[PDB]
């Protein structure tokens, strides 16, 4: 009975709403950059590019690692499950300590959110990607515990997968906004 | 399912061509070009409509006629065991309360409250994911 | 170009005559004279941001030294007091704080603790009012504070309250909105009920917590 | 005291009766108790509206449930 | 010091009607429900507030209290000038300071 | 050590009392702890006090600062003050020992009032336990009074405050007495010169021993008449089903020591309580805006701010306002110790008693002390109107009023809604006592009908329907991953499998483990 998965299907229209949460952000992001002329990165900022592509590899390495645990999950065994889940948020972990090393060092000698109007877009745009990338973190750790504590069964399979595309949801839309900020300017 | 990817995708053709047509023509005859707000909105709702069209189409492909799909049927042939539907439980009010705790706390800009808000909200959806995987007591 | 407030009397006229009048006359309905008033008034009002107002403190609209100019023209048609300079024109700072933090606390615990706090936090006074946080407002914003006389809050002339009482009073309150905590996390500034609340909502919860753990359940 | 277990199933295993009169006889008071605070330093008669209109729900409630079960409406 | 503005609003409690030396009233600090200082003193709604349980008292009429538990005026003390322009005192209180007791107030 | 225990059983043969304590059983509930975390609070907060009277001077005399806190140099301040910024300032380790003492007294009367609870709301006070219920009254009462003198030591401007408007003038204020009572406790006028050493006498020798000693027979007449127990398995009115002392009970309760002690360090470390630098010494005639007792005095500043000012004057006399809050806080002390005479006297039910109630089989119980419990919480937030009214935006008044009416309102509204929720309870019981427990599994039976497949708890009819339980006072299973229904986790450590044979067998001598526990405590 139930030939398609229900949980699935919530998943998915979910992740389209939260999608065009991420469409309203972009909206404000373009303007402020039309009207701003010339330099419009203003003076003291300037993005370093030599720590933003190790975390977006490091990012793209943590959405093979939960595909991995995906495969390990359909055939019934927890522990395949449980160490490329261990390895995907260990990544995850790494990409967000990145950032925040980023937000220090740039925060550091310049732009702020009261201070400018390109600094208040660049903050308001990555740190909600930042907010959803911890919410995923938790998820994570809230099924790897409840795979702990009872046996396998098709329901703990559903809930990995339906996880594993909500980590890849936000990995893609990560990719949109690496390419709209730091190249494309 | 045939004609849930048949509407998705009416959807997501209707969307497209709006969100060229509306981009064109205030990348002419506009005041200061292209007005990029409404231009952003419908090119993502056209990608909404189409994330769930493609995925509605990749299941239907991967899938055998349904009860529900077909006609020709009768009440027995869906005679069956169905899911699990989850009886009485007591946690949503619990996570309702913990939201609206953390919502206060950023109106009245107060930290200390947010914080306990996020705490709290933790700890409720945790109860909720929980609730039917505890096993028996181990004294 | 001191002879030059034709800006300021160019600002007013567009963003205060609704309420103050034309010539500061105070039109009955909301607004008080500003005749007797001076150019100390207008800053502690304008600076912090409660002046033009739809009053609680909230961002400023002017700068670029258009302060100075509605300070400047408000000051031509009275004679109240004036902020303080420093020997480059601009409005002074650090050397207004008293070599003494003994007798400014005192004056502190007598004159100004009573409504905001043993420390400058907030207090409630009746029906709606409430005395703020002394934790943003700099030096010269808080002479002016105390020079002026801002709505409920008491005047303290230059006669009662000698400029280096209010400088030991200026460094008292800068000192104690900055120094540590060298006990731990300070739970607010306020007294036992920060206290009780942490109490009942972390220790007990942890002793219940381990209570329910170590004990069997029936 | 004595209630049916009907009303109350668990009605041997301990207390569940409360009479009547002491439920009504404390509505009573409690209304005649919000409405002497009008004595006092008030100046002002906003707080003097949310006495009376709480008193009066109170009195419309007893005088409700006195009235239903005189005529057996309950009970 | 009350602004000569209004000065028109006092009402003179009944035996102390020369108590005040021009614009200046100088009533107690002690307050008469259970003695803290009431010091909160707003300037232009010329009200006095306990602290301690939150009393109001109407500086403009005899310090009568029109909120609280508070229900004892505040006691005025007769003031003048001497012959070298110090504010000094005319005289004693008529009637005890702070909390009330079992003999009288 | 065999001689040293054989020569210790020829010179005292105690051999059979040591078997008589040894063998005592003890039931295991979460719930029989809650003492336990007063008791050790208690011992935390001697020892802390023992290390800290070696740095304290009790005086009243004034002397000029002259110390390390810089903003506070040339004050004048008492002997009191100074010790105490002495004992924060300038002993290694003083700071963390006071803030102890202080997050060890709270967590005294937080554990004292939920411990309360426990008993009153589950029906332990009944026939052989009244005095018991006193003793334990007589120990709240000296609890608060104990911790009040105790943080009113170190006088600064909080503590003046408190002291002046609680103790003065509430005192001088009763009817006749009064002033006599003033003159007696403070030897004069308020700010005297022998109120803080008799305050340190009282805090440190006089209450400490009594409670001591009332802590001393409160344990020994809960040792000699047995513990109560819960309706179960095997529970009866003449039978304790637990764990004994000798190898389990003892160490739980050490470790449970252990524990509190540990969170009692934590926040004694991390949090801060009390800093009386930030204050100053106490002057009459400076105060500030907080005010506010520690929040087991809470009701009673509540009930001080909300009572309207009711005073009659008659011939050459007065009566003041507190008397009210006098009267009304005799009325409550009185009304705590007297209650289980009253409630057997209304009820009229007179026999001794062993297993507890659940607080939803006793409706009008349950509802009394909701009620109790609001009118608490009411008055307790009556106490922070100007926090409350300054961080959110309320008017003061609005808060005053709030209180005056919620103080007549809330108490009944809480009843209502507590005795229907008892009785909801109890039909949610009884409907799976006759029906299984729902699985939650939905079905669809080939004509077009939705049943929901429940599981029954006993034997079953002819037909497939369970015949109906009878309720025994004990608690029913809701959900069905409680009982064992989905289990059995894989057995390897957390990355790495184990071997098949060891799965199994552990699985399998568990299981042969489980049904022998439960059919020897049934057979009993
Ligand atoms: C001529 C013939 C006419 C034909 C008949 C026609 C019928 C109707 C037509 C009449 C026309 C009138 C129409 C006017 C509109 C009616 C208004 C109304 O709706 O009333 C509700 C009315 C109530 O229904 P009902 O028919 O009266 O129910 C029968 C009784 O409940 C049965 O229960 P009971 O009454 O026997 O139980 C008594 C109960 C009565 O309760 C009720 O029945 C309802 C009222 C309770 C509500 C709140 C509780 C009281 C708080 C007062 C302040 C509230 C603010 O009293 C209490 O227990 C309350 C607590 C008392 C506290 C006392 C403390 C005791 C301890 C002592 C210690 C000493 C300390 C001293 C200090 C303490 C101070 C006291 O009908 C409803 O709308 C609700 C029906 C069921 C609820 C469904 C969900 C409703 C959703 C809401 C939206
Ligand atoms: C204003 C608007 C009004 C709001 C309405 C009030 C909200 C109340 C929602 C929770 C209701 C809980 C409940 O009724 O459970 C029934 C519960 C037993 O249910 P049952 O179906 O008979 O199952 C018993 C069977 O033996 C079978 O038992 P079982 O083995 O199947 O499982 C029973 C359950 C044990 O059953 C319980 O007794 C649970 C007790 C939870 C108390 C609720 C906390 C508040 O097992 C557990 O031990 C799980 C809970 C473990 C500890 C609870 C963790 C709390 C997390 C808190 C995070 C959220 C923050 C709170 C909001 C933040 C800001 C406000 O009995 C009670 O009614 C407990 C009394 C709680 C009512 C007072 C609490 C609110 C008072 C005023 C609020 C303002
Ligand atoms: C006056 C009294 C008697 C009643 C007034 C209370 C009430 C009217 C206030 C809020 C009302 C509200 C907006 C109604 C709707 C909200 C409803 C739909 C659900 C949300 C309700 C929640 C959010 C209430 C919050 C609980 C709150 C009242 C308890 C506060 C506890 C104490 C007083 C806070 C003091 C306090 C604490 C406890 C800190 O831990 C702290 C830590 C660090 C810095 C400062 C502080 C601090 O000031
Ligand atoms: C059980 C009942 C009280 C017996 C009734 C017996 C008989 C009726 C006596 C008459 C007494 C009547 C007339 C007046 C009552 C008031 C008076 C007696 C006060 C004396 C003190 C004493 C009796 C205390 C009463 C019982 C006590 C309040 C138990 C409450 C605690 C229990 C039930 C649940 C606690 C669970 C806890 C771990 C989680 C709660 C989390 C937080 C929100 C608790 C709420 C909370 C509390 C409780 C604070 O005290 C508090 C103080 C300062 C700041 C904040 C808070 C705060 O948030
Ligand atoms: C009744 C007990 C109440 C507590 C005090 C004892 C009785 C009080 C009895 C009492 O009321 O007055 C008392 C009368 O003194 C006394 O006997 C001293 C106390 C001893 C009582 C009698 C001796 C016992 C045999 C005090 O009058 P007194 O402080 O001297 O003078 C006052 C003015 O201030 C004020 O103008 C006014 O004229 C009065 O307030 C006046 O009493
Ligand atoms: C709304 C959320 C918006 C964005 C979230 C992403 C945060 C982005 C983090 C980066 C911040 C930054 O780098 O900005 C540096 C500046 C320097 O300003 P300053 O004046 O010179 O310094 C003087 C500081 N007082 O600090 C700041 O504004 C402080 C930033 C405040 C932290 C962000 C708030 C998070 C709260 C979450 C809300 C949850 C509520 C849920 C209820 C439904
Ligand atoms: C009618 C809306 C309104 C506007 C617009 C407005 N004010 Fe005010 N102003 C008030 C009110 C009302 C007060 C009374 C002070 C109070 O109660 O807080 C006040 C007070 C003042 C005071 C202090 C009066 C005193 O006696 O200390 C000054 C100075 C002042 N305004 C100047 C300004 C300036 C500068 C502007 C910006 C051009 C401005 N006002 C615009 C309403 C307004
Ligand atoms: C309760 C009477 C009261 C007294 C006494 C009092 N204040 Fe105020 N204070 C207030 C009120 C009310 C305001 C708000 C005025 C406004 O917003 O226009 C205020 C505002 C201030 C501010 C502005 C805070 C900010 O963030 O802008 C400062 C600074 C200040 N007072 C300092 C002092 C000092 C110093 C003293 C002691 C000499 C003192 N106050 C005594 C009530 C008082
Ligand atoms: C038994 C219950 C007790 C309670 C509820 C209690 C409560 C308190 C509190 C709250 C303080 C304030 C501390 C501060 O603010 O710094 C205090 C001070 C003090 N306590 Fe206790 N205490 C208790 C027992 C004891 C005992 C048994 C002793 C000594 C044997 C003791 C010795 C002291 C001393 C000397 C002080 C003053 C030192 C100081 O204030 O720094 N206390 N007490
Ligand atoms: C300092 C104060 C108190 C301490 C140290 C204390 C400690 C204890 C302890 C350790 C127990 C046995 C274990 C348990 O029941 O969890 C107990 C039981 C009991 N307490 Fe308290 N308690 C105190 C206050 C009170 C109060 C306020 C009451 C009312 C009370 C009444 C009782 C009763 C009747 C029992 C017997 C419960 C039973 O036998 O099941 N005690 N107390
Ligand atoms: C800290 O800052 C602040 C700021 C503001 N407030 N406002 C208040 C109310 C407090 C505060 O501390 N309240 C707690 C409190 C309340 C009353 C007493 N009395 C003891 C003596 C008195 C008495 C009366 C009659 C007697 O007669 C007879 F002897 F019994 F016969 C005996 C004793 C009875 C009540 C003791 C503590 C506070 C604290
Ligand atoms: S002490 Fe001033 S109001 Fe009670």
């Amino acid at each position: 009975l139930n030939r398609p998965n229900m949980v699935s299907v919530g998943t998915i229209v979910w992740l389209s709403s939260e999608l065009m949460f991420f469409a309203g952000l972009f909206a404000m992001y373009f303007t402020a950059r039309a009207q701003a002329g010339g330099a419009w990165p203003p003076e003291p900022t300037e993005l370093n590019l030599a720590l933003a592509v190790p975390v977006t590899l490091v990012l793209i390495a943590s959405s093979f690692t939960c595909q991995m645990g995906v495969f390990a999950a359909e055939r019934g065994d927890v522990f395949g499950l449980r160490r490329w889940y261990v390895i995907t948020f260990l990544m995850g972990l790494f990409f967000v300590l990145g950032q925040g090393y980023e937000y220090i060092h740039l925060v550091e000698h310049g732009t702020t959110i009261p201070g400018s109007a390109y600094g208040s877009v660049f903050y308001l745009a990555t740190g909600f990607h930042g907010l959803h990338v911890i919410g995923g973190l938790v998820a994570f750790v809230l099924l790897l515990a409840r795979t702990k504590m009872s046996k396998f069964t098709p329901a703990q399979a559903t809930a990995a997968i339906v996880v594993s595309y909500y980590w890849h949801f936000v990995d893609i839309v990560w990719i949109a906004l690496f390419a709209t900020i730091y190249f494309v300017r | 399912m045939h004609i849930e990817a048949r509407l998705f995708e009416i959807l997501t053709a209707f969307f497209a061509l709006a969100a060229v047509v509306y981009a064109v023509l205030t990348a002419m005859f506009a005041t200061g070009g292209v007005e990029w707000a409404g231009t952003t909105a419908l090119v993502l709702t056209t990608g909404l409509t189409l994330i769930t069209g493609t995925f509605f189409r990749f299941v239907a492909r991967r899938l055998d006629t349904r009860p529900e799909d077909y006609e020709d049927a009768e009440i027995s042939d869906g005679a069956g065991e169905l899911g699990f539907f989850a009886p009485h439980s007591w946690w949503p009010i619990l996570i309702s309360l913990s939201f609206s705790t953390a919502a206060v706390g950023a109106a009245l800009w107060l930290p200390w409250l947010i914080a306990a808000g996020v705490a709290f909200v933790i700890t409720s959806v945790c109860g909720l994911v929980f609730e039917y995987y505890w096993g028996p007591e181990k004294h | 170009s001191s002879a030059l407030l034709r800006t300021g009397k160019q600002l007013f006229d567009t963003s205060c005559v609704s309420c103050h009048g034309a010539n500061l006359q105070g039109v009955p309905d909301h607004g008080p004279s500003l005749i007797g008033v001076g150019e100390a008034a207008v800053y502690f009002q304008v600076s912090t941001g409660r002046m033009p107002a739809m009053a609680p403190r909230k961002d400023p609209i002017f700068d670029e030294a258009q302060i100075d100019a509605i300070g400047a023209y408000v000051q031509a048609n009275g004679g109240g007091p004036t902020v303080v300079r420093n020997p480059d024109g601009s409005i002074a700072t650090q050397s207004l704080r008293g070599n003494d933090l003994g007798r400014g606390g005192d004056l502190f615990r007598l004159n100004c603790a009573s409504c905001h706090n043993f420390t400058g936090k907030g207090g409630a006074l009746s029906s709606g009012k409430y005395a703020p946080d002394l934790a943003p407002a700099n030096e010269q914003q808080i002479l002016t504070a105390m020079l002026t006389g801002p709505q409920n809050m008491p005047k303290f002339s230059n006669r009662q309250l000698s400029f280096e009482a209010k400088k030991d009073i200026i460094a008292y309150v800068k000192v104690a909105t900055e120094a540590r905590q060298p006990g731990g996390y300070l739970l607010g500034g306020f007294g036992p009920a920060p206290e009780g609340m942490a109490m009942w909502i972390i220790g007990m919860v942890a002793a219940i917590g381990l209570a329910l753990w170590i004990g069997a359940r029936s | 005291t004595g209630v049916d277990v009907e009303d109350v199933p668990s009605a041997e295993w301990g207390w569940s009766h409360m009479p009547i009169g002491v439920m009504h006889i404390g509505g009573l008071l409690s209304a005649a108790f919000l409405l002497v605070m009008m004595r006092g330093n008030h100046v002002g008669h906003v707080e003097d509206w949310f006495l009376i209109g709480f008193a009066a729900v109170i009195v419309a409630l007893v005088g409700r449930n006195w009235w239903l079960r005189r005529r057996g409406w309950i009970r | 010091r009350i602004k000569p503005s209004d000065l028109g609003r006092v009402v003179k409690r009944k035996g102390q009607e020369s108590f005040n030396f021009g614009e200046f009233f100088a009533f107690t600090k002690v307050c008469s429900h259970l003695g803290c200082p009431s010091s909160l003193y707003e300037q232009q709604s010329y009200r006095i507030l306990c602290p301690c349980h939150q009393s109001q008292f109407d500086a403009l009429h005899f310090a009568k209290p029109i909120f609280g538990p508070a229900a004892r005026a505040l006691a005025q003390l007769p003031i003048t000038i001497d012959t070298d322009g110090y504010l000094v005192a005319n005289g004693d209180f008529v009637e005890p300071v702070g909390p009330a007791f079992w003999e009288r107030t | 050590l065999a001689r040293q225990a054989e020569d210790i059983d020829t010179r005292y043969h105690p051999s059979a009392a040591l078997r008589r304590q040894l063998n005592k059983v003890f039931p295991t509930h979460w719930s029989f702890l809650l003492g336990e975390i007063a008791l050790y609070s208690f011992v935390v907060l001697l020892i802390t006090g023992v290390y800290l009277t070696l740095f304290f001077d009790p005086s009243m005399v004034d002397v000029t600062y002259n110390g390390v806190y810089q903003p506070l140099r040339g004050v004048e301040m008492s002997r009191a003050y100074q010790s105490a910024l002495d004992i924060s300032f300038e002993v290694r380790g003083g700071l963390f020992v006071r803030q102890i003492h202080h997050w060890a007294a709270l967590m005294f009367a937080a554990a004292i009032m939920v411990h309360l609870a426990r008993i009153f709301f589950t029906g332990a006070f009944r026939r052989p336990r009244e005095t018991n219920w006193v003793i334990g009254s007589l120990l709240l009462i000296l609890a608060m009074f104990e911790g009040y003198f105790g943080y009113s030591l170190p006088d600064d401007l909080l503590s003046g405050l408190g002291l002046r408007a609680a103790l003065s003038s509430i005192t001088l204020g009763m009817p006749v007495i009064g002033t006599w009572l003033h003159w007696a406790l403070f030897g004069g006028d308020f700010p005297g010169t022998i109120l803080i050493p008799r305050l340190y006498a009282l805090h440190i020798l006089l209450l400490p021993g009594i409670i001591l000693a009332l802590i001393g027979l409160h344990l020994a007449l809960v040792w000699f008449q047995k513990h109560t127990q819960f309706p179960g398995p095997g529970r009866t009115e003449h039978n304790v089903v637990g764990v004994r002392v000798m190898p389990v009970f003892a160490f739980k309760s050490g470790a449970f020591f252990a524990a509190i002690v540990g969170v009692l360090g934590l926040m004694g470390g991390l949090l801060q309580i009390n800093p009386i630098w930030n204050l100053g010494p106490y002057k009459p005639s400076q105060v500030s805006a907080g005010s506010q007792p520690d929040f087991y005095m809470m009701w009673t500043e509540g009930l001080a701010r909300i009572w309207p000012p009711w005073e009659f004057y008659f011939w050459h006399h007065t009566i003041p306002a507190p008397v009210w809050v006098a009267v009304i806080m005799g009325l409550v002390f009185v009304l705590l110790p007297a209650y289980p005479f009253l409630e057997k006297r209304f009820t009229g039910d007179y026999a001794h008693h062993n297993l507890l109630q659940r607080p939803r089989d006793v409706p009008v119980r349950t509802a009394i002390g909701a009620m109790a419990i609001a009118f608490y919480m009411v008055l307790t937030l009556a106490a922070m109107n100007d926090i409350i009214a300054l961080k959110f935006h309320i008017s003061l008044n609005a808060t005053t009023w709030i209180g005056r009416i919620g103080m007549v309102i809330l108490p009944p509204f809480v009843y209502f809604i507590t005795y229907r929720w008892c009785i909801g309870l109890q039909r949610s019981d009884r409907s799976v006592l006759e029906h299984g427990v729902e699985t939650g599994i939905i079905k669809r039976l080939p004509h077009g009908a939705y049943i929901e497949l429940h599981q029954p708890l006993g034997p079953v009819d002819e037909h497939g329907h369970p015949i109906p339980l009878q309720y025994q006072g004990a608690p029913l299973p809701k959900r069905m991953n409680k009982l064992g229904s989905a289990g059995s986790p894989g057995s390897g450590s957390f990355l790495f499998a184990d071997s098949a044979a060891e799965d199994a067998a552990l699985r399998e001598a568990g299981h042969a483990a489980e049904q022998r526990a439960l059919a020897a405590l049934r057979e009993h």
